[PDB]
RNA sequence: CCGCCCGUCGCUAGUACCGAUUGAAUGGCUUAGUGAGGCCUCAGGAUCUGCUUAGAGAAGGGGGCAACUCCAUCUCAGAGCGGAGAAUUUGGACAAACUUGGUCAUUUAGAGGAACUAAAAGUCGUAACAAGGUUUCCGUAGGUGAACCUGCGGAAGGAUCAU
RNA sequence: ACCCACUCGGCACCUUACGAGAAAUCAAAGUCUUUGGGUUCUGGGGGGAGUAUGGUCGCAAGGCUGAAACUUAAAGGAAUU
RNA sequence: GUCGAUUUUCCAACGGGGCCUUUCCUUCUGGCUAACCUUGAGUCCUUGUGGCUCUUGGCGAACCAGGACUUUUACUUUGAAAAAAUUAGAGUGUUCAAAGCAGGCGUAUUGCUCGAAUAUAUUAGCAUGGAAUAAUAGAAUAGGACG
RNA sequence: AUCUGGUUGAUCCUGCCAGUAGUCAUAUGCUUGUCUCAAAGAUUAAGCCAUGCAUGUCUAAGUAUAAGCAAUUUAUACAGUGAAACUGCGAAUGGCUCAUUAAAUCAGUUAUCGUUUAUUUGAUAGUUCCUUUACUACAUGGUAUAACUGUGGUAAUUCUAGAGCUAAUACAUGCUUAAAAUCUCGACCCUUUGGAAGAGAUGUAUUUAUUAGAUAAAAAAUCAAUGUCUUCGGACUCUUUGAUGAUUCAUAAUAACUUUUCGAAUCGCAUGGCCUUGUGCUGGCGAUGGUUCAUUCAAAUUUCUGCCCUAUCAACUUUCGAUGGUAGGAUAGUGGCCUACCAUGGUUUCAACGGGUAACGGGGAAUAAGGGUUCGAUUCCGGAGAGGGAGCCUGAGAAACGGCUACCA
RNA sequence: GUAACUAUGACUCUCUUAAGGUAGCCAAAUGCCUCGUCAUCUAAUUAGUGACGCGCAUGAAUGGAUUAACGAGAUUCCCAC
C-alpha cells in the first residue's frame, strides 16, 4: 500500500529460499509461496494472486500466528504497513459496584492482502515481536460501510 | 537470578509430600531427572516419610548407596532422584515393588505390587517425530525415547514399556470408552472413563470424563492419562480406585469402623 | 528463618469496661465456679462468640446443603460430647442460645466439686 | 558493552524510563568487526554456552551456488559493486549479507564447457553425455556477457561476520535485471 | 445595660512573607570540551623456539684410514613456518571521572520593610448587639488617630408580610 | 370589542393542611434508616484566611484559582423563660 | 409399604427435554447407520398384531471429521488451572490451650491400621449454558435475499 | 450491627474536642514466681567498621618416588593409607538489605512456529589412512610445567625470580572397517529395441543454494521422450510420504563449503571361553568422557488486564531512535537493539508528560454487621544491590563484587 | 511641653506675616558634621551597591518618583585579554 511499486527499495524484494528457475519453461514464470494462517482465518485471494512481499504477513511471510486473537476499531492508518486499534473496555471497581472506560491503543501490522480505513473492526492475532511496539498481525477485517 | 537455584525452602515445597511445617527450613530439592520437580517424589521422602524405613536423611544414604532401591530396574543412588508417576521403586530386600500412583485425594500413596506386574510402566505418549536418518521415535512423560514405535502410536496415547529391555510391547489409543487416570488438576488421583473430548485449536483441548457413579468432570488432556479400557486396567489401581467420595459419605465410611 | 509458628489469643476485653450490671453478673458467675480473674469469663465468652458466628454462618444459607449439614453436625457432635448441649437439643438453634454458664459447668474443678470428695469448689 | 536491551530507550508514550538493572550480560551486543576482501583471516568468539561464532576479517574464496544449474564452485571474489544498505560498504569493499559482488567466473566456465555444452561467452562417453544433454538449455543474454567479461555478478547469502564464510547465490533472471539497473543508475 | 463588645497605640513572645546580596549548599538532568580503564580491531615482534641433515674448517672430533667406529661431533650464510609470544601502539564502540556553564527541585543565611496571631487588658475613643441612639449589611470608590465616616447601586438576615 | 358563567393549556402567585424538618417553617424544603429517576457544582469545628506564594487575565483598581505553620473548646442555627 | 434405621399409591410443589399450532438448531460427503417408514422364507405358537435366525428399495440424530459460512459486545450460570504458609474449617485428650499433623488398636514375640480433608480467593484470561436489561448494524439511487 | 462527658439560665440541633475498645504496631515507666512458644539495629545512617569466621572439595573407578606413616607375610614398574600440587567440578546456590524503581518491578494468565540450557534421565556414532604389496596403533610429542630440590630479593601482600626435575581424562597431535547400494568420470562396437573394464566419492558437524516434505472428485482424443512385456493384433496394471489450528516444521535428496567440530592413545574390579601353548584370539559388570536429538533443573525475552498523591504538572517524544518501512550489523535468539537509507509518525482530559512518595511488588496484616479503612522493611514467591558509577575476564550460568580493572568518596 | 509604658500618636497652646513640606525620594551630581550607621562586595574598600533618615540646606511642570531602548557622558565590580 505504498503504492503501485513492488520494486521500490534499494534491495531486491524476494521471497526467501523461493527460486524462479529461469531455464525451466513455466508459462506464468511467477511462484508465490503462501500458507494457512490457521484457526479458520480464510487467506484472502488478494494475498495468493498479489505481487507484494511483506515478510511480516501472516500468509506470505515467516511469522506463524500463535497466542491470542484480539479485536478493535482502527484509529490511525498514517504509517507504512502498520495501523493503531483502540480496544474499548469497561474496568469494574469493586467499591462503587461500577465501571469506567479505558482506551489501550495497540499498534498492528497490516499486510497489503487487506485494505483498512478509520473506523473498521479488525480481528488481529499475536505473533513474534515485529518492532518495538507492534506484537500483533491483522488476519480479519470488517468494514461496516 | 544469576544461575539456576539449588535449595528448596520447606514451605515452598509441593504440598502432596505432606512435609511437616516445622523441623528444618529446607525441603529435598529433587535433582533433575525423568519427572518435573513439582510432579515428582524424591527417594528421600519415599523411604523416610511414606515407608518409615529410615529415620533421617542420613540413614536413606546408607539405604541408597547399598544398591537396593531400583526406580526403573536400575540402581539409582541419588537421594533426591525425582521418582514420579508410574515408576516402580523396587526394594530387593523385603521383596517390595511399589508403583507410585496417586491416592484419590491427590498424593502418592504406597501401592505394593507383584513382580509379574512390576516389569512395565505405561508411558503416556508425548511428542512423536522423525529423528536424524529419518528414524521415527516416541518420547513418553518419563523422558524415555523409543525408536521404531508402532506407526499407529500418535500423541496422547499410552505405551507399555518392557523396563527390563526398554522397548514398547502394547499401546492404547485415546478416544471415547477408554479408562483414564487424572495426573494433576484438583481431579488429581481420580480414575474414570472418557465420554467425549473437544477440539480447542491452540486453546487447551478439554475432555469430559465420567467415573463409575455417572459423575462427569472436565479435565485437560495433558493432566489426563490413558490407563486402559473398561473392566481390565493395565495396572493395579490403589484401594479406592479414584472414585472421589464427598465429605459426608467419606466421613460415614471412616466412622462405620 | 524457617516458618511463622501460628499463635492466636483466646480472650476478649468487653467493649465498655465500667458497667454495674456486667460487673455484678461476672463477679457472680466467677464466685459460683471459683475463678481467678475476669479473663476466664472473657475467654468462655470469646469461645461462645466463635461458635455463635460459626452457627449463624451455617444457618443464614440454604437448608439440606452439604456445607450446613457437615459443619453443623460436626459442631453439635463436638458440643454434645463436651456436654454443653444434652441428648435432646441437636437442632443448630439450641446452640445459638448456649449461655457461657453451660461451658463453666463443665470445667474440671466444677466436676470434681459435683462428683463429691471436693468440699467447696475452691 | 553494546546492550540490545529495550528497558533503556524512551517508552512508546514518550516517557524516559528510569534506569534499573546495572546493564546485564544476556542483553550483550558486540562490535561489528567488518570483513574486507582478500588475504583470508578468521577470529573466533565464544558466545552463550561455548557455541563458537566465527567473525571473518579479510575473507577470500567464497562458495558460490549457480542454482539454475544446481551446482556450487569455490571462487575468488574481486570487489563489491553495489549494496542496498550503505554506499560506504562498497568503497571499503566490505563483505556482508545481500552485498552484490564480482567473482572470478572461471571454474563456472570450466564446468559448463566440460559437462554441458561448448565455450560460453561466444572420449565416447563424454560425447554421449553432450549428445544426451542435447541443448539442455541456454542463458538468456544477461549471464552470457559476464563469463567473457571475466567476472560475473553474485550476491552474498552467508552472514560472514557470524558464520565466518562468504558463500552463496550467483545472480540470474529479473534479480540480475534489477541489480543491473541499480548498478548502472549510480555507476 | 453598672450587660456585652470593636479597632489604633504601647509592653511582651511567637509564626509567616518581601528583601540588595551576580546569596550559599545539596541533588537530579544537561550544553561544549578533556577523557582513565578494560573489550573489538590495524600493526608491532623482547624473547623462547622444532625439523633445519643446512656447506662449515673439527684429524678417540664412535672400541682410531673409514660421506670418523657423524656428538645435543666444530658453527651458523641461511632458511622456510610449525610456531608460540610480552611491552608497545593504530583506530572503534562501551563509558566512568574531570572542567564548564545551563535549568529544575529541595534546604537555607540576610541589614531592613510591611505584617498576622496570642497574652494581662495598660492608653484612646465606643464601632456592633435595643430604632445601640446615624437601622444593619454586601459590592465598589474616596477620606480619616483608631474604631470608622461618606458617595453610588443593591439586600432585609428591618424597626414595615397593610390602603 | 368590553363584560358574565363553565372549561382547559401555560404564568407570576396567594389561603387553609394528614408528610418533612433542629426548629423558623413548605406547592416543595413532601414521595428519605420502608435509605437509589437523570445529572452538574459545593462543604467537613472556630480562627489564621480568601491571607501568603505560583501561575493566569487586566491600563490600573483588581479578578480567577488558593495553601500551610501556629492557635483554640467551642464558634454557630432555631426556639424558650 | 417394615424390620429406633427404609417406599407405594389416592396424591401435589419445584425446576425440565421432545412436539405442532405459519415457527426452525445453515445444512452436506463419507463413515455407522442400532435401526422399520418396510418384508426375505415367515412362524417357533392356550383361540392371540404374544415374538425374532435375520435382513431389497430409505430412514440418520447412536454417530463423528471433514467440509464451510457465521452483523459484534456487556451481563449472568457452571467448569477448568488457580503455589504453600495465612484465613475459615474437618479429624485427633499435645495433662488443657495457643499449637502440632500427629496418632489409633491388637498376639501388644513375626504386628495391623485410620489420617495429613474440604471451602473462599467475587479483577483479567480460557471454556461452558441462558439470551430478560443495555447499545450496534442489516433492504432506501436496492450494489437487498433465495434457486 | 451499642456509644457517653463538653457551647445554654434551661432546650432542641449543626458540629467538633474529649472519653471508650483493639492493634503478629513502636517506644517508655513501674512491677514480675512457674510452663509452652517466640520476634529482635527495618524507620534515623544502602553511614563507617577493628578483629575471628562465613567456599571448598577424593572414590576401587584422573595424575603419585611426600626425601610422610606404612612394614608384612600379593608387590621388582606401579597396587595400602595418606600431605602438597596439577586436573575436574563448585564457588552464579545460600544468606543479607530494601537504596533505586510508579506500566517499571509485581500478581494472575499467555507465547516461544523467536531462542540458549552445565548437570540429570533417555536414546544416539563399522564411513576419519587417501590411491591399495611389508605408513606409530601391542599405543605419538615436550613442540611443558606444577608440586618437589636448591640459589635469592623487598620492611612489607594469598609477591614470585632464576636454575634442576617429573606425570596426567592437563596441553598438542594421531591410525586401526565389514557389507551393500547409489552416484559421477571411461577400458569397450555399430549404424543399433544401440550397451561397459575400472577409478573415485557418498559418517557426523558448519555454511549456502536447489529439490522433496503429497491430495474434495469419473472419463477422453492426440503428438513426442517408446524402455521392458509383445502371450510380435498390441499390454505395461500395482507407481510412494510423519506432525500441528498454522510453518520454509521434523526429516530426507542434489551441488559443494570449512583456519574440517566429533569419533574414546582414559581408569577400577573379576580374570572367564575355545587350543592353533601364542606366554596369542575372544570376553562380563562398571567409572569417566564424548557428538547430535529429546528430557530435567533453568534462563531470556513475551500476550492480556490491574498499581499510591498531585492540573499551584496540558501538551509530551523527533540534531544525540522518537513511530513505522527496506536492507544490513549485532545477539543465544525476536526487536530501532544498533547502523545506513526512506516516510512523519507515536502518547494524551478514559489524565499523556512532569513533580512527590518517610513506595520494592505480591502471598498477606490490624480493625470487624454489611460495605470498608490503614498498613505489608520482616520467616514464602519474585525484583534489585553489595560505598557510588562504568567496564570485563573465567565459565553452562555473572556484567559476580567473601572475582579483576579504572575513575569519584 | 503632659500621658500607657519606659521613650510619647491622647490631650493642651501659639501659629512669621498665608500656609506650616503632603505623596514621594536621599549621605542622592543636593548631608556641614562625614571616612554618618547597618548589611554587602575585598585579606584589607575615605570607593561601589542595598537599606536606615529630626534631611546643616530633599520634594512635586523653579516639576517629584519610576523608566525599556539609546550614550565617544560620570562611576563600581566581574570574565577574557
Amino acid at each position: 500500500s505504498t503504492e503501485l511499486t513492488v520494486q521500490s527499495e534499494r534491495a531486491f524484494q524476494k521471497q526467501p529460499h523461493i527460486f524462479n528457475n529461469p531455464k525451466v519453461k513455466t508459462s506464468k514464470r511467477t511462484k508465490r509461496w503462501y500458507k494457512n494462517a490457521g484457526l479458520g482465518f480464510k487467506t484472502p485471494k488478494t494475498a495468493i494472486e498479489g505481487s507484494y512481499i511483506d515478510k511480516k504477513c501472516p500468509f506470505t511471510g515467516l511469522v506463524s500466528i500463535r497466542g491470542k486473537i484480539l479485536t478493535g476499531t482502527v484509529v490511525s492508518t498514517k504509517m507504512h504497513r502498520t495501523i493503531v486499534i483502540r480496544r474499548a473496555y469497561l474496568h469494574y471497581i469493586p467499591k462503587y459496584n461500577r465501571y469506567e472506560k479505558r482506551h489501550k491503543n495497540v499498534p498492528v501490522h497490516v499486510s497489503p492482502a487487506f485494505r483498512v480505513q478509520v473506523g473498521d473492526i479488525v480481528t488481529v492475532g499475536q505473533c513474534r515481536p515485529i518492532s518495538k511496539t507492534v506484537r500483533f498481525n491483522v488476519v480479519k477485517v470488517s468494514a461496516a460501510t | 537470578a544469576r544461575g539456576p537455584k539449588k535449595h528448596l525452602k520447606r514451605l515452598a515445597a509441593p504440598h502432596h509430600w505432606l512435609l511437616d511445617k516445622l523441623s528444618g527450613c529446607y525441603a529435598p530439592r529433587p535433582s533433575a531427572g525423568p519427572h518435573k520437580l513439582r510432579e515428582s517424589l524424591p527417594l528421600i521422602v519415599f523411604l523416610r516419610n511414606r515407608l518409615k524405613y529410615a529415620l533421617n536423611g542420613r540413614e536413606v544414604k546408607a539405604i541408597l548407596m547399598q544398591r537396593h532401591v531400583k526406580v526403573d530396574g536400575k540402581v539409582r543412588t541419588d537421594t533426591t532422584y525425582p521418582a514420579g508417576f508410574m515408576d516402580v521403586i523396587t526394594l530387593d530386600a523385603t521383596n517390595e515393588n511399589f508403583r507410585l500412583v496417586y491416592d484419590v485425594k491427590g498424593r502418592f500413596a504406597v501401592h505394593r505390587i507383584t513382580d509379574e506386574e512390576a516389569s512395565y510402566k505405561l508411558g503416556k505418549v508425548k511428542k512423536v517425530q522423525l529423528g536424524k536418518k529419518g528414524v521415527p521415535y516416541v518420547v513418553t512423560h518419563d523422558g524415555r525415547t523409543i525408536r521404531y514405535p508402532d506407526p499407529n502410536i500418535k500423541v496422547n496415547d499410552t505405551v507399555k514399556i518392557d523396563l527390563a529391555s526398554g522397548k514398547i510391547t502394547d499401546f492404547i489409543k485415546f478416544d471415547a470408552g477408554k479408562l483414564v487416570y487424572v495426573t494433576g488438576g484438583r481431579n488429581l488421583g481420580r480414575i474414570g472413563t472418557i465420554v467425549h473430548k473437544e477440539r480447542h485449536d491452540g486453546g487447551f483441548d478439554l475432555v469430559h470424563i465420567k467415573d463409575s457413579l455417572d459423575n462427569t468432570f472436565v479435565t485437560r488432556l495433558n493432566n489426563v492419562f490413558v490407563i486402559g479400557e473398561q473392566g481390565k486396567p493395565y495396572i493395579s489401581l490403589p484401594k479406592g480406585k479414584g472414585i472421589k467420595l464427598s465429605i459426608a459419605e467419606e466421613r460415614d465410611r471412616r466412622r462405620a469402623q | 528463618p524457617r516458618a511463622p509458628r501460628t499463635y492466636s489469643k483466646t480472650y476478649s476485653t468487653p467493649k465498655r469496661p465500667y458497667e454495674s450490671s456486667r460487673l455484678d453478673a461476672e463477679l457472680k458467675l466467677a464466685g459460683e465456679f471459683g475463678l481467678k480473674n475476669k479473663r476466664e469469663i472473657y475467654r468462655i465468652s470469646f469461645q461462645l462468640s466463635k461458635i455463635r458466628r460459626a452457627a449463624r454462618d451455617l444457618l443464614t444459607r440454604d437448608e439440606k446443603d452439604p456445607k450446613r449439614l457437615f459443619e453443623g453436625n460436626a459442631l453439635i457432635r463436638r458440643l454434645v460430647r463436651v456436654g454443653v448441649l444434652s441428648e435432646d437439643k441437636k437442632k443448630l438453634d439450641y446452640v445459638l442460645a448456649l449461655k457461657v454458664e453451660d461451658f463453666l459447668e463443665r470445667r474440671l474443678q466444677t466436676q470434681v466439686y459435683k462428683l463429691g470428695l471436693a468440699k467447696s469448689v475452691h | 558493552g553494546i546492550s540490545r536491551d529495550s528497558r533503556h530507550k524512551r517508552s512508546a508514550t514518550g516517557a524516559k524510563r528510569a534506569q534499573f538493572r546495572k546493564k546485564r550480560k544476556f542483553e550483550l551486543g558486540r562490535q561489528p568487526a567488518n570483513t574486507k576482501i582478500g588475504a583470508k583471516r578468521i577470529h573466533s568468539v565464544r558466545t552463550r554456552g561455548g557455541n563458537k561464532k566465527y567473525r571473518a576479517l579479510r575473507i577470500e574464496t567464497g562458495n558460490f551456488s549457480w542454482a539454475s544449474e544446481g551446482i556450487s564452485k569455490k571462487t575468488r571474489i574481486a570487489g563489491v559493486v553495489y549494496h542496498p544498505s550503505n554506499n560506504e560498504l562498497v568503497r571499503t569493499n566490505t563483505l556482508t549479507k545481500a552485498a552484490i559482488v564480482q567473482i572470478d567466473a572461471t571454474p563456472f566456465r570450466q564446468w559448463f564447457e566440460a559437462h554441458y555444452g561448448q565455450t560460453l561467452g561466444k572420449s565416447k562417453n563424454a560425447e554421449r553425455k553432450w549428445a544426451a544433454r542435447a541443448a539442455s538449455a541456454k542463458i538468456e543474454s544477461s549471464v552470457e556477457s559476464q563469463f567473457s567479461a571475466g567476472r560475473l555478478y553474485a550476491c552474498i547469502s552467508s552472514r560472514p561476520g557470524q558464520s565466518g564464510r562468504c558463500d552463496g547465490y550467483i545472480l540470474e533472471g529479473e534479480e540480475l535485471a534489477f541489480y543491473l539497473r541499480r548498478l548502472t543508475a549510480k555507476k
